């Protein structure tokens, strides 16, 4: 399964914001859309999950056009989405949060459905944890809830938004073990964030995003080499 | 799930909404009441009774307007707390969540239905006749302290008059006939203290007396008879009143979307004015129905126009 | 220390102003939905729409507390939302300051308050009148011992149909006239003409007499002590006072006229304390829904005291500026909280 | 100068967020507040700036208590504050943003006050943007006016909210000589913020806050040797 997105541009009060946009992703390859703040990485993943409304280019999953559907048909296709503010179900129990997703899936049925949970729920370790509410949770935990009810879709490829804001040095390792999960789940993630020191740490292939347009790609260790990335975005010293 | 999940917030915050808009109407309409009492023009123990009969008539218009206040309120917390960001995310899409709650807004449009073709004529009728009851007020009802109050032949001046509609002070009485009294007390009046003259002839008296339509119809007739524009008005009112409901949910779903920064309470004004555009259209439509202008076919039409520019809305 | 309180000024006066403008259109609006079920033969939708028109003047008198009310939460709101009030209290500027900026620009709110009322109300709401209906009869009035009927009265200054008793101290008749026709010579004096006359019977082709009566306050009788202007109001009830007794609606009246600038002062100084204090990171719809609350539950609770004090014993001047003073210690305090 | 925090503690939710916090701070010293996120360095900081009321402890500025002092009474002591989210007045120009904060001091006229803003606009390199509104200038250059416009009241010790959130890593060095600039100037910074790793790089003294207690103090070289923060925050890598 390949993920291509070609010749995206978006504007906003008559200024381009997004100039010609293109990158690839696969299953099972961690990508990461890096570059600076407010330069095109942001609305760029925004017009792949679908929450802006694309002005051109066009978007493929395996010769099946996705360019025209809404962002629930793309998510039915397999394209998971975790914001980066919390996105809990705040009145409902965890349980139910994975639950609620779960009965979604047609192909499943009560008893299978059950098996499901109570895997999601031991592979996150959030089990003993299960029957509190989402509101009255704590960060770590509600993450990982969160991802696991995102996983009870199945999705094919899951967009992260920000998955290191607000974590401290100690849990970074943890969510980079999370993400590493995901990928050999066979799921593709295209992780955007502000934090590039950890991000190129696992990312199998970057893009920078530079004055709206893709300036650099490879791997971390070619995106370092890089020249004008370093000019424009990383600066002379970074490691 | 996600059903119970939105069917317990929509019942809890349109119940919300519902409690707090009959308690600001109908507090409105109580004072204006009380201020009408305290000019001696009706009983202030009767207004009571009064907002209990109205009840009917004025959630006949809060029910709607509250389902589609609370629908507003729980789609914009949804949007607002990312909720409907991860349920477009997991294949569940917004029209399908307003799907969902089809048989809420039947409940609703059932309880719509009963307070439209039973409760509210009752209460009307109710209404008018204490209406009539009330209306029929002279002479010392109306008395005002400080003040002449004339009603038919009589004239009346108190100086003074209790919290209670009652021990008047400084009485003075004109038809011909003259009465003048220290004090009175309530057409059986006692006065006490008191002259009596005629204009010649003089009393004196230290104690004596005084002795001086459609809208509440029941369905049951107005069922049939819709030859007649003012019956054929109601009732098509009454038929096609309940729908409201359905009108309101979709287009509560047409125009919920909000982002985080705006706040779940951004598009509640837009829409209620938008809402009380189709109540206003059809306050309009019925006016014209009853002087044979327009046909009772304009009802479902009215509704339609603002069913089919809400579906599109939602599908843009 | 001008350009910050000219830029809170200038931000709360623009506010205040595009309130007043878009709820004086909503109340002409909806002021003739409601007017378009009293249309007559000889009252037509364009007369109604004349009719309401005639009324902005008393509407946007109206909605001027409430106006500022709102004026106050979004600017206060557009300022806080955009962490500049943070900043104005990092720098040193106190709360009472900003809040007496935002005074500043409620003063013009009140100033247009009293211009209206003194100068614009009563014209505009007697063309309407006018208008709707297309210089009193059957008038009772009493003086001291005295009580008199005049069928109808002229503000030209003539008296048609004039009946008077005079009584004694101790309620005993002192005597009784009629006479035709009266016509105003000085003040407190009249002329008339057919004086019939009884005493403690009699006739004269013509006399004077001395009765309280003046063209000046003839056209006020008819028209509701709320809708007179603060000089008419008060004119009429020193006449009153000095001559028969005051009625309580009239106390009223006056109380509830001399409280407006308080009121929409201290409604300000609330809207001011909200968004210090629990409107405080809330969105801009929150905001104006809870002025929104606010402002219902002021009329309503104006109203509610008025009408009590009607019914009930004690001058309205307690159950009028009560509100008033709780709502501004209410405020003070939440301003104290920061 | 010296401002020193005394056990400080907040409750929320009859939740004790915050126990027993105290540090101190000089003039012309680099301090950082660091810790796990929400484990108390927000709360102590905005304890210490004033936007929260406090339940317990005492704050002094060379033997003046500021401790039932508000926010602005404490600004007029000497402390600025600088907040994460942008906080230019929208609406007004950027020279007319300092000269309203010039405007505010006692001990300055119409001459010397222009001569300030002058030194202000070409100390920060945004003299050339001086006429344009707040509302449409760019990150950096609207977080320097921001900087210029606390510096204008003249404040002893700056409270400083984040200042590398969403900045990317070529715009660090500016913001570090920046606040370095704000240290040879005189005015002890007290520095917030998530990003550990480049906050350590410049302030002298830090202190690491943790189940709402301080458990960490001394140079950032001693905060990386401590044994309990790389347990509970830093982790046995960094
Ligand atoms: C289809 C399926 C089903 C769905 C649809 C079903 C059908 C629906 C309709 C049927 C059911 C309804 C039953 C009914 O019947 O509902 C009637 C009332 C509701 C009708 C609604 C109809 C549908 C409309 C669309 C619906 C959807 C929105 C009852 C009734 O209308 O009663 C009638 C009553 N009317 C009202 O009260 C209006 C009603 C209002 C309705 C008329 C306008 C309609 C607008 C429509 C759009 C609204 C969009 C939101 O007020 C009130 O609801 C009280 C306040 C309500 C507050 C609500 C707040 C909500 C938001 C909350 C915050 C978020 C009427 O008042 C007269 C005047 O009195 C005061 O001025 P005066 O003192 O005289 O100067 C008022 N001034 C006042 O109150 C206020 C004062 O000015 C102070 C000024 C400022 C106040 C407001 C400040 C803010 C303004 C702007 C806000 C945005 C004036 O206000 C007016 O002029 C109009 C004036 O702008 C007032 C406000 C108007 C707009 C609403 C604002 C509310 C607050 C919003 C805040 C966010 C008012 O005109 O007296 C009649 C009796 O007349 C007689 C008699 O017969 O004895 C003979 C007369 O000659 C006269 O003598 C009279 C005498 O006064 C003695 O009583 O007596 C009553 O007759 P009744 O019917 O027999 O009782
Ligand atoms: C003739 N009318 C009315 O008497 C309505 C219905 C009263 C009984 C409801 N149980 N009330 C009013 O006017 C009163 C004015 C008091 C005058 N003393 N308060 C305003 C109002 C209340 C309810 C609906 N609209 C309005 S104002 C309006 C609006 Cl919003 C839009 C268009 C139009 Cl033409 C009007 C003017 N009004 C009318 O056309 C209604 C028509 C009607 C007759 N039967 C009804 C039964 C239910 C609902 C409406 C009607």
């Amino acid at each position: 399964q390949t993920l291509c997105i070609k010749h995206l541009a978006k504007n906003y009060s008559k200024r381009w914001v997004v100039k010609d946009v293109s990158f690839e992703m696969q299953s099972g390859q961690i990508v990461g859309l890096l570059g600076p703040n407010g330069a095109g990485k942001t609305t760029s993943f925004y017009m792949v999950v679908g929450l802006v409304r694309m002005d051109k280019g066009e978007i493929h999953l395996d010769n099946l056009d996705l360019s025209d559907l809404a962002m629930h048909e793309r998510a039915r296709k397999g394209i998971g989405y975790l914001p980066q503010e919390a996105s809990i179900f705040r009145k409902l129990t965890i349980a139910e949060n994975i639950m609620a997703i779960l009965e979604t899936r047609k192909d499943l049925n009560k008893q299978q459905r059950q098996q499901r949970l109570q895997e999601l729920l031991n592979d996150f370790k959030i089990t003993h944890i299960k029957d509190s509410l989402g509101m009255s949770v704590s960060g770590g935990e509600r993450r990982r809830a969160e991802i696991a009810r995102a996983l009870a879709a199945d999705p094919k490829f899951m967009l992260l938004d920000e998955p290191f804001a607000g974590v401290d040095p100690i849990s970074v390792g943890d969510i980079k073990d999370i993400i590493r999960n995901l990928k050999d789940r066979g799921i593709g993630v295209l992780i955007t964030d502000h934090n590039v020191r950890e991000t190129l740490a696992i990312c199998e292939h970057a893009y920078i995003v530079s004055e709206g347009a893709v300036i650099a790609e490879g791997s971390p260790q070619d995106i370092l080499e890089n020249e004008q990335v370093r000019k424009v975005y990383l600066g002379d010293d970074f490691t | 799930i996600i059903r119970r999940y939105l069917v317990k917030q929509v019942v809890s915050t349109s119940l919300v909404v519902i409690a707090l808009l009959t308690l600001i109407m109908m507090g409105g309409r109580l004072i204006k009441y009380f201020g009408v009492a305290a000019q001696g023009r009706l009983d202030a123990g009767v207004l009571f009774s009064i907002i209990g009969y109205r009840m009917p008539e004025f959630l006949t218009l809060i029910l709607p307007l509250g389902f589609f206040i609370g629908l507003m309120l729980v789609f914009g917390r949804l949007y607002v707390d990312h909720e409907m960001a991860v349920l477009n995310g997991s294949g569940i899409s917004r029209i399908r969540l307003g799907q969902l709650l089809i048989p809420l807004a039947l409940v609703f449009l059932v309880i719509q239905g009963i307070l439209m073709l039973w409760m509210t004529p009752w209460g009307l009728r109710q209404f008018d006749q204490l209406s009539s009851s009330q209306a029929v007020r002279t002479g010392f009802d109306l008395v005002r302290p400080k003040e002449f109050i004339s009603s038919g032949p009589y004239t009346i001046y108190a100086g003074d008059l209790s919290e209670d509609r009652k021990n008047l002070k400084d009485i003075f009485f004109y038809q011909d006939v003259m009465i003048l009294a220290k004090e009175a007390t309530r057409n059986v009046v006692d006065l006490i203290q008191g002259r009596r003259y005629e204009i010649y002839s003089q009393a004196e008296f230290q104690r004596y007396r005084l002795r001086l339509k459609v809208e509440a119809l029941p369905s049951s007739k107005l069922w049939n008879k819709w030859n007649d524009p003012v019956i054929a008005s109601e009732m098509g009112w009454r038929v096609f009143g309940p729908f409201t409901i359905v009108i309101a949910l979709m287009m509560a779903v047409a125009l919920c979307e909000v982002s985080p920064r705006q706040g779940r309470y951004y598009r509640l004004i837009p829409a209620i004015f938008i809402f009380a555009s189709l109540i206003v259209l059809l306050i309009a439509i019925r006016t014209r129905i009853s002087r044979d202008e327009l046909g009772v076919w304009a009802y479902p039409a009215a509704l339609a126009v603002y069913g089919i520019a809400a579906a599109l809305f939602s599908r843009k | 220390r001008r350009i910050v309180a000219k830029h809170v000024t200038k931000t709360t006066a623009l506010a205040m102003l595009g309130t007043t403008i878009v709820l004086v259109i909503l109340q002409v609006l909806f002021t003739y939905l409601g007017e378009l079920s009293n249309l007559k033969a000889d009252y037509s939708a364009w007369q109604a729409f004349l009719y309401v028109l005639w009324g902005a003047p008393r509407y946007l008198y109206e909605i001027l507390p409430i106006s500022a009310l709102i004026g106050a939460i979004l600017g206060l709101g557009t300022l806080a939302s955009n962490s500049e009030l943070i900043v104005m209290r990092s720098v040193g500027i106190s709360l009472w300051r900003i809040v007496g900026w935002v005074i500043r620009s409620a003063l013009v709110l009140v100033l247009l308050s009293f211009a209206l009322s003194e100068w614009v109300v009563p014209y505009t709401n007697e063309r309407a009148n006018s208008v709707k209906s297309h210089e009193v009869r059957g008038y009772w009035s009493r003086e001291g011992q005295r009580f008199i009927y005049v069928d109808y009265a002229n503000s030209q200054g003539q008296l048609k149909r004039i009946q008077v008793v005079d009584f004694d101290d101790n309620y005993r008749l002192k005597s009784v006239t009629n006479a035709e026709q009266g016509q105003f010579v000085k003040d407190g004096q009249w002329l008339l003409n057919h004086s019939q006359q009884m005493a403690i019977l009699a006739n004269a082709a013509k006399q004077p007499f001395s009765l309280a009566l003046q063209p000046k306050y003839v056209h006020m009788v008819t028209i509701d002590p709320e809708d007179l202007s603060f000089s008419q109001l008060v004119s009429f009830m020193n006449y009153m006072r000095e001559y028969s007794q005051v009625p309580k609606t009239y106390q009223l009246a006056f109380w509830k006229k001399v409280a407006s600038p308080f009121a929409l002062i201290t409604l300000v100084l609330v809207a001011c304390s909200f968004i210090f204090g629990p409107l405080r990171q809330q969105s801009m719809g929150f905001r104006l829904v809870i002025a929104l609350f606010i402002g219902l539950g002021f009329y309503y609770l104006q109203d509610f005291l008025g009408y009590a004090s009607l019914v009930y014993n004690p001058s309205p001047a307690w159950f009028v500026l009560g509100p008033i003073v709780l709502m501004f210690v209410a405020g003070s305090y939440l301003l104290y909280r920061a």
